[PDB]
C-alpha cells in the first residue's frame, strides 16, 4: 500500500527548453505553486499565483496558465536545475492542499554499459543461517536495466531486492545493487548461481556466474 | 422496458440529465416486513383526504398520512405536518439513510386499501422539493405495479403516447430509489387493478425545504 | 531565519506522537502553517494546515479524524498530534512556511517518523570480498533508519557508492556500500568500511579482504 | 492513491524452470494458496495448503515450504503457463486474508525494433477545441521503451498518457500508443511536433515529426 | 457446471452506495467461506471481506472496515455485500469466490465492474488517425467516453489481422480515452475502405467512422 | 439496588367487575399485551393487540384502549381469576419491550384477628453462638400487619426480617413470621423478650412475651 | 427501577428506649457513622468511629459495636428525636461509601379514624379534557390506610395516585389524598364514583360516593 | 458413578476441601469452524512425542504435546520449553474463553491423541506452579473421547483406587469444559484408550502458571 507516486523521469541536456505541465479539471483558480527539491534537501518555492516568481529565482524560470492546464518552463536548462519539480494543484481557501506527481529531470549523457560484479555470501553470514548473494551494476546509463537471477538454471523471482543510486554528479551514471536472500539450507541445495544483466549499452545480455564454494 | 432485478438502471440521459433508479428487493426481510405492515396498518393515522378540482369536493382514491415538521401541499390539498415520527418509521428512515447515503426529513405514507385504489400519472416536482430531488420508496404488502413514462420534448407538447414506458414490479419489502433527473424528465403512477389485491402500504421519503 | 522540527522517531502501530516545529528569526502570528510528509523515494503529500489568526484547520483525506494540528504563538511553536498511527504513516515530515494561504516559502529540514512493529537493532556487517576490481560491505539487518557508511575514516571517497536502504520482509533495513579500485592495490593497501548507527549507538568497522 | 502494486515481470522461454518465491516473515502456518490469472479471466486455484495440488491442475506445478519462505515451481514451462501468478499469504482462521504481489510471466523473444508512426490531430477534433497527437510504436520487444515529445524543440512532460498492449499470442511483440493532448489555442501556437523514440533494438533514437497544417 | 453469478454493480457517485449479490448455482453454500476480492485495472488482487456461512463470522480489510457489510442467506443461497460511503479508490472489478476451506477459493465468478466517480455516463467521440506515407498505418481514436468498457471492431469483424486495440487510459477530465490501430498494405489504401466500429453499451452509442487519407 | 417493583394489591370479591388500567403517556401504538401469572407458574397470554382475546381465554376478559390509556376488564370475577396481571407497554418493532407494574388481585374476606405465638430459641442453637426468636402471626386478614420487637423494653429495628404466606386457598387468610436474630453475647445480657402485634382485627395491641431460661 | 429504599418506620413514644441495628457482615472496621435527618432539613452527624459522640449531641444518644453488628441507642426519647436515622457502613479508606436504609421514627398516638371527603372535578378542569376526582383521608392514625376506587361498582386500579403528608407537629396524625384521573369521555361514560376507605379506627369500611352532574 | 452429557453447571462434590465445580458448554465452537481449527492445529502446531520419567525409567508418552506461554510447565519430571509466540488462532480462542468465562489464562498445553491407542492415564493437575485451586479450561476438537474422573480417597483409606465416586464426561467436537474450585485437589482424571477406531483428537488445556 502506497499513498503517492514515484516521480517520473525527464532526460534533458544543458541549454534545452523544458516545459513541464500540471493538469486540474473543473479548476477555477490561478493559485498554483511550483516547487523544486534536490536529493536530501527540503523543497523550495519557485512560482506562486500561476506566473509570479519568488524572490531569488532566475528569469529563465517562467509559469503560464492556459485554462485548466498549468505550466512550468525552463528556457535554458542549467546544471543546477536538474532536480524533481512538484506542482501544487489550485489551492482554494478553506479547502485541502494537493501536490501533483513529481517530475524528476535528469541530465542526458552518452550510453554507458554497466560493469557487472557478483559477490558470493561470506562465511560469517553462513555462520548465522542466511546467505545473501549481491549482483552489482556499476556506472551505467540509462537507468532502466534488468537483472535476472537463476540457480541451477531455475529462474528466480520475488526473492531478490534491488536498489538504485542517484544520478552521479561527475559522470551522470547510475549504479544498481540486487540482493538475493536464501536460507543456509536452500543456499546449500544448489550449485551454480548467476545474475544475467540486460542493458541498452550491451548488444547481448552479460552473465556473471560462480559455483557455490569456489 | 420491464425491470424486476436488483440493480442500478440509468433509464434516460436527456434532456435534463441522467435519470437513475435503484432497486433493492428484500431490503426488509419477509418476517419483519410482515410485522411492519401489520403495525403500520394499526398505528399510522390513515385518512381519506379531500381535494377539489372543478369546484366539486372529492375524496382521493387512497389513504394518506404525513410526517415531518414542514407542510407539504400538492394538488391544492394541504397535509398537517406531524412532528412525532412513529418509532418504526424513524428506524426505517435511519436504515435507508445509512445504506443509501442520502438524508430525508419528510415522509408521506400511502395505503392502497384494495385494487380500486391508485395514484395517477404525476411527477414529484413540487417546488418545495427543490431542483432534482432524491426520493426513496419502500413498499409492503401486495405487489402492485409502478409504471413510469418519459415526458415528451417541447415539439409534441404534451403527447404522452409515442414515448418510452417502464414497468417495475414492487414486491413485499422492496426498496426503490429515484434520483437525478427522474422527476424532471419522467412521470410515474400506480394504476388500479381488476383482480383482488390485498392492501399495500408504501413509504415515500423526501426532503422538504423552506 | 530557519525552521526546526523535533519529536520524530520510532513508534508502534496504534500509538501516538506529537511533532514540534520551532520558528526562528520570524514569527508565524498571522500566517498559515502546513505539514507535508514524504515517503522514501515518493512525492510530497500535504496532510494538514491551520490558519493561525482564526484557528481554522483542514486535513488530508488519509489523515482526517486521527491527527490534530495546533500552534501556540506564545511559545512560537506549531504542533501536530498524530494518533492511531499506522504503517503507511512512515515518512519524513516537513513543516511549512507560507505567508499566503498556499505558497510555502519557508521549509524546515524535516524529521523522520517510523511506524513499525520492529525494535531497534544494530547492523550486521559482512565483507563483499573482491576476486580475480570491486569490493564492498553488506550492512544487513538494522533498524531503524538512518545509517552512515564511510571508507577508511573518510580517506577513500573516489568511486564509492552507498546504496539507498531497502526494507526487507522481516521489518529490518538493509543496504550495501561498494567502491571501485585497481587490481594491484588488492594486497598492498587495506580497505575498512565504517558503519555508524546513532539510534542504536553502534559503530562497527569491518576490513574487506579476499 | 493506490491500494496494490503492479505485477513484476519475468522473462522466460518455453521449457525453462521457473521458481517464484513468496516471502512471509514470522509465519507459523502452512496455509498458503497460489492462484493463476490469465488476461481478462478470473483467477483459478493452483495450490492449497502450501504444497497440495488442486483437482485438475497439471503435475508440472509444485509448491514447497522452506521455513518462513514459500515457493511455487514450474518444472517445465508450457505455452499455456504464461500468465500472472498471485500468492495468498498465510491465512489464519478468524484473521484477514492478504494477496501478494503478482508475478507476470512473459515469453522471451528476439530483439525487435519498433515501427514508429505519428498521427496529427484530425480536423474534426480541431473543430471542437482540443488537439490529440498520438505516437505509435508497433510490434517490438522488449516491453521497455521511452517516448519523448517535443514541440518547437521544447521538451514536454505531464501532458502525455501512454498505453501498452498485452504481449501478442503469435509474435510475442508489444505495441505502445502515447497521446499528447492540449487545447486548440496552445496547439495553434506551435509549428513542429515530434516524438523521439528510444529502444534497445535501435542504435540511435528514431524521430517522427510533422508540421502543423501539412 | 457449478458457476457463480455477481450482480448489483455499476456507476455510483463518491459517498454513494451499492449492494453486490453473489448467487450460487449448481451447488450450495453453508459449511464454506464466501470471499469478496476486488481488482483495480492493471493492479493486483485485494481481498476485502469474507464470511463463514455456518456461524456468520465476518472479517474485513482495514481499507474497508466500517463501510462494507458482508452477509449470506442460506435460505436463498446468495451472498451479499453492502458497500456504503464509497470512495474513488473503491473502483475495481469485484470477484466473488467460494472456498471449501477457510482460504482456498476454488470457485470464482466472472466479476462485475464497480465505478465510483462524480462523472456521468457519456457516449464516445471517434476521430480518424489517417495514414500518410507509411506502409500500413491507420487507426481510430475513441476519446472522451465514460464509463468502461467499450468494444472496437473493424469492418464488422472481418478485419482482425494486425489489429491493436490499446487498453483504455483515464484522462485528468475524468473521462476515458483509447486508440485502436491496424497496419495494412499501402497499395490497398486507395482501393480498400477501412471503417472502425465502436460499441459503447453503457451509453447505448453505436458509432462507425471511415478512415481515409487526405 | 433493585430493578423492578413489588406488585400492588387490589382487594375484590367474587363476582365483582375489575378494571385494571395501564398508563402509557405519549404512546402512538396499539401493540399492547396483557399477561396473567399465578404463584409458581409461568405467565399466560390474555390479550394481544390491545383488544384481541387469545385462544383459550374466557369471554369475561376484555381489553380496551382510551386514548393513551389501556384497560383490561374482567366482567365477572371468578375464583380462578385471582392472580397478578402484568401489562406489556406499547411494543414498537425494533425497539425494546417493557413490562408494567403487576397488579395483584386478592379475594376480600371478613376481618380475622391473628393468633400470636412466640417461640424462644432452642438450646442447640445457643450452642452455636446465635439466637433466633421468632414471632408467629397465624391466620389473619387483611395482609397489612405491624410487628414490634422489644427487649428489656428497648424498641428494636433493623434486626428482624419477616415473611408473609401467600393467600390461602381454603380460608383466604394470611400468615406472618418475624425472626429476630442476635449473637449469643447480646442475648444473655438481657432478660425479657416480647413481641407486640398491631392489626386491624385487634382493638388493642397483643403482646406475647417470655423470660430467658424457663 | 429504584436505587434506594423508602425508610422503614418505627412507632415509639416519648421517653422510650430505642435501639437501631445496622447489620454489615464482613465488618473488619469500626469506622461506622450514624446520621439524623429531619423532614425538609439536611442530615446531621451523630456518631463517628462506631461509638464517639459528636460535639453538640445529647448524652442520651449512644453508639456501640457487637462483633460485626453496629447499634445506635436513644436512652430516653424526646420530642426533638423523632426523625430518620441513616447508618453508614464500615467505610474503608480508598473504597466507596454506602449508606444503609433509613429508619424513620414516628411518635405513637391513640387510634384516630380518618374523616373522608370526596370532591367532584371542577367544571374548569372538564373544560380542558381531563377529570380528576380526589378522595381525602384527613387526620388519622396509624399511617396504615387502604383506598379503593369504584365506578359503577367496578373496582379500579392503576389510574389513581396517592400522596401522604408527614406526621403533624400538634396532633401527631397523618393525612392522605388519592387522585383519580380520567379523560373527559371516560368521565362522562359513567355515573356513580366512590372511594372506599379501610382503617383501624373504622369497624367497617366507609364509602364516599357522588353522581356525575348534581 | 455419574454420567454427564447435558449442557450445565455441575457441582460434583462439596467436601472435604470445598465445592468442586465443572462447567460444560457443548457447541462452543461451531462444527465447521471446529473442523477448520482441527486441520489448522494438526498442520501448524509443533507437535512432538516427548519423554516421561516415572522412577528412574524412561518411556515415550502415548500422545503428542506442545506448549505455549512465557513460563515453563514441568510434569512427569520433564520440562516443556515455553513458547512466547502464541498461534493467532490459539490467541483468539484464549481471548474468547476469557471474555465468555470471566477467567484469565497465560498458559496453554496442547494434547494430540493420534488414534484410539493414545491416552493420558490418571493424574491431577496439582503442580505447585498452578497455585492454590487452579482454574483449568479444556477445549476439544476431532473424534469424541471420554474424559473420566475419579474422586480421591481420604488418607484413612490408604489410597484405595476402587469404590470411590467415578464420573465420565464425553467431550465431543467443539465442546468446552471448565474446571474450577477444589477439582484438582479432590479429583483425578484421565483419558483412556479405546477399543474401536477413533479419528485423531486435539485437546487444548488453558491454565495460569505462576512464578
Ligand atoms: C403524491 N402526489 C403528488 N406529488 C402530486 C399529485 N397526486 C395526485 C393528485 C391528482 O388527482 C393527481 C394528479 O396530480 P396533480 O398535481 O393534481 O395525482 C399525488 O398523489
Ligand atoms: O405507490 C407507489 O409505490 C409510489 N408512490 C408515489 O410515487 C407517491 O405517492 O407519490
Ligand atoms: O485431554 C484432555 O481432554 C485432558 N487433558 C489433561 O488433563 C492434561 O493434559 O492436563
Ligand atoms: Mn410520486
Ligand atoms: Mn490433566
Amino acid at each position: 500500500i502506497q499513498m503517492t507516486q514515484s516521480p517520473s523521469s525527464l532526460s534533458a541536456s544543458v541549454g534545452d527548453r523544458v516545459t513541464i505541465t500540471c493538469r486540474a479539471s473543473q479548476s477555477v483558480s490561478s493559485a498554483v505553486a511550483w516547487y523544486q527539491q534536490k536529493p536530501g534537501k527540503a523543497p523550495k518555492l519557485l512560482i506562486y499565483s500561476a506566473s509570479s516568481l519568488y524572490s531569488g529565482v532566475p528569469s529563465r524560470f517562467s509559469g503560464s496558465r492556459s485554462g485548466t492546464d498549468f505550466t512550468l518552463t525552463i528556457s535554458s536548462l542549467q546544471p543546477e536545475d536538474f532536480a524533481t519539480y512538484y506542482c501544487q494543484q489550485p489551492s482554494y481557501i478553506y479547502y485541502p492542499v494537493t501536490f501533483g506527481q513529481g517530475t524528476k529531470v535528469e541530465i542526458k549523457r552518452t550510453v554507458a554499459a554497466p560493469s557487472v560484479f557478483i559477490f558470493p555470501p561470506s562465511d560469517s553470514q553462513l555462520k548465522s543461517g542466511t546467505a545473501s548473494v549481491v549482483c552489482l551494476l556499476n556506472n551505467f546509463y540509462p537507468r532502466e536495466a534488468k537483472v535476472q537471477w537463476k540457480v541451477d538454471n531455475a529462474l528466480q523471482s520475488g526473492n531478490s531486492q534491488e536498489s538504485v543510486t542517484e544520478q552521479d554528479s561527475k559522470d551522470s551514471t547510475y549504479s544498481l545493487s540486487s540482493t538475493l536472500t536464501l536460507s543456509k539450507a536452500d543456499y546449500e541445495k544448489h550449485k551454480v548461481y548467476a545474475c544475467e544483466v540486460t542493458h541498452q549499452g550491451l548488444s547481448s545480455p552479460v552473465t556473471k556466474s560462480f559455483n557455490r564454494g569456489e | 422496458r420491464v425491470i424486476d432485478r436488483e440493480g442500478v438502471y440509468e433509464i434516460s440521459l436527456s434532456p435534463t440529465g441522467v435519470s437513475r433508479v435503484c432497486l433493492y428487493p428484500g431490503f426488509v426481510d419477509v418476517k419483519e416486513a410482515d410485522w411492519i405492515l401489520e403495525q403500520l396498518s394499526q398505528d399510522v393515522p390513515w385518512k381519506q383526504r379531500t381535494g377539489i378540482r372543478e369546484d366539486i369536493t372529492y375524496q382521493q382514491p387512497r389513504l394518506t398520512a404525513w410526517y415531518g415538521e414542514l407542510p407539504y401541499t400538492y394538488s391544492r390539498i394541504t397535509m398537517e405536518p406531524n412532528p412525532h415520527w412513529h418509532p418504526v418509521l424513524r428506524t426505517l428512515k435511519n436504515r435507508i439513510e445509512e445504506n443509501t447515503g442520502h438524508t430525508f426529513n419528510s415522509l408521506l405514507c400511502n395505503l392502497y386499501r384494495n385494487e380500486k385504489d391508485s395514484v395517477c400519472w404525476h411527477s414529484d416536482d413540487e417546488p418545495s422539493l427543490g431542483r432534482s430531488p432524491i426520493i426513496a420508496s419502500l413498499s409492503f404488502g401486495a405487489t402492485r405495479t409502478f409504471e413510469m413514462r418519459k415526458k415528451p420534448p417541447p415539439e409534441e407538447n404534451g403527447d404522452y403516447t409515442y414515448v418510452e414506458r417502464v414497468k417495475i414490479p414492487l414486491d413485499h419489502g422492496t426498496l426503490l430509489i429515484m434520483e437525478g433527473a427522474t422527476q424532471a424528465d419522467w412521470q410515474h403512477r400506480v394504476p388500479k387493478e381488476y383482480h383482488s389485491r390485498e392492501p399495500r402500504v408504501n413509504l415515500t421519503f423526501r426532503t422538504v425545504y423552506p | 531565519v530557519q525552521l526546526v522540527e523535533s519529536g520524530g522517531g520510532l513508534v508502534q502501530p496504534g500509538g501516538s506522537l506529537r511533532l514540534s516545529c520551532a520558528a526562528s528569526g520570524f514569527n508565524f502570528s498571522y500566517s498559515s502553517i502546513h505539514w507535508v510528509r514524504q515517503a522514501p523515494g515518493k512525492g510530497l503529500e500535504w496532510v494538514a494546515y491551520i490558519y493561525s489568526s482564526s484557528g481554522y484547520t483542514s486535513y488530508a483525506d488519509s489523515v482526517k479524524g486521527r491527527f490534530t494540528i495546533s500552534a501556540d504563538t506564545s511559545k512560537n511553536t506549531a504542533y501536530l498530534q498524530m494518533n492511531s498511527l499506522r504503517a503507511e504513516d512512515t515518512a519524513v515530515y516537513y513543516c511549512a512556511r507560507g505567508d499566503s494561504w498556499y505558497a510555502m516559502d519557508y521549509w524546515g529540514q524535516g524529521t523522520l517518523v517510523t511506524v513499525s512493529s520492529a525494535s531497534t537493532k544494530g547492523p550486521s556487517v559482512f565483507p563483499l570480498a573482491p576476486s580475480s576490481a570491486a569490493l564492498g560491505c553488506l550492512v544487513k539487518d538494522y533498524f531503524p533508519e538512518p545509517v552512515t557508511v564511510s571508507w577508511n575514516s573518510g580517506a577513500l571517497t573516489s568511486g564509492v557508492h552507498t546504496f539507498p536502504a531497502v526494507l526487507q520482509s522481516s521489518g529490518l533495513y538493509s543496504l550495501s556500500s561498494v567502491v571501485t579500485v585497481p587490481s594491484s592495490s588488492l594486497g598492498t593497501q587495506t580497505y575498512i568500511c565504517n558503519v555508524n548507527h546513532k539510534p542504536s549507538n553502534t559503530k562497527v568497522d569491518k576490513k574487506v579482504e579476499p
